[PDB]
């Protein structure tokens, strides 16, 4: 069937910015093309077809281009609200088929994050496993460092982290990192934090509890 | 074409 190369993968730019994603077809599609837009969590909704003519209610903002088997979208002043993942879709033919996707982020100023630890609740320690959560709330750029501490010891084997998708209105990340150890382990040990450095935090921001 | 593009 008829393959569909988007290109890039992955973008980010400011708000304003003038961004552009290109889309070639494996062979001539007369211009049968639409573009949708997916944003985190939703359906994909089409911005535009026969490459170009918008449906009603899409911002002016959105443009299409192209010919035979190389095609464009363009947004004319990226909104913060614009965090999505883009697709092509040729209907020249059956099957259906979609370009791989661009994800478009938005470039911001730097917000640190909000700090925040949560000792396990007595349930978890019942239960046979505990779980120790640190939080980092509404920062950018999402590259940030996490240090688990446990008695002013080093403790990264057993950690994992979570990231949201970029929120639709500040366009800031959120991020979970999780300690997992047994109720013994964690029961033997007397004070956890957590540790955090970004570029938004002048000096490292640590987090801590004391168990019992 | 097909899809959204057939025409009848």
């Amino acid at each position: 069937d008829i393959q569909m190369t988007q290109s890039p993968s992955s973008l980010s730019a400011s708000v304003g910015d003038r961004v552009t994603i290109t889309c070639r077809a494996s062979q001539g599609i007369d211009n049968n093309l639409s573009w949708y837009q997916q944003k985190p969590g939703k359906a994909p909704m089409r911005l535009m077809h026969h490459s170009s003519t918008l449906e009603t209610g899409v911002p002016s903002r959105f443009s299409g281009s192209g010919s035979g088997a190389d095609y464009s979208l363009t947004i004319s002043g990226l909104q913060p609200e614009d965090v999505a993942i883009y697709y092509c879709q040729q209907y020249e033919n059956f099957p259906i088929t979609f370009g791989g996707g661009t994800k478009v982020e938005i470039k911001r100023t730097v917000a640190a994050p909000s700090v925040f630890i949560f000792p396990p609740s007595e349930d978890q320690v019942k239960s046979g496993t505990v779980s120790v959560v640190c939080l980092l709330n509404n920062f950018y750029p999402r590259e940030a460092s996490v240090k688990w501490k446990v008695d002013g010891v080093l403790k990264t084997g057993n950690s994992q982290e979570s990231v949201t998708e970029q929120d639709s209105k500040d366009n800031t990340y959120s991020l979970s990192s999780t300690l997992t150890l047994s109720n013994t382990d964690y029961q033997s040990h007397n004070v956890y934090a957590c540790e955090v450095t970004h570029q938004g935090l002048s000096s490292p921001v640590t987090k801590s509890f004391n168990r019992g | 074409a097909v899809g959204i593009g057939a025409v009848f």
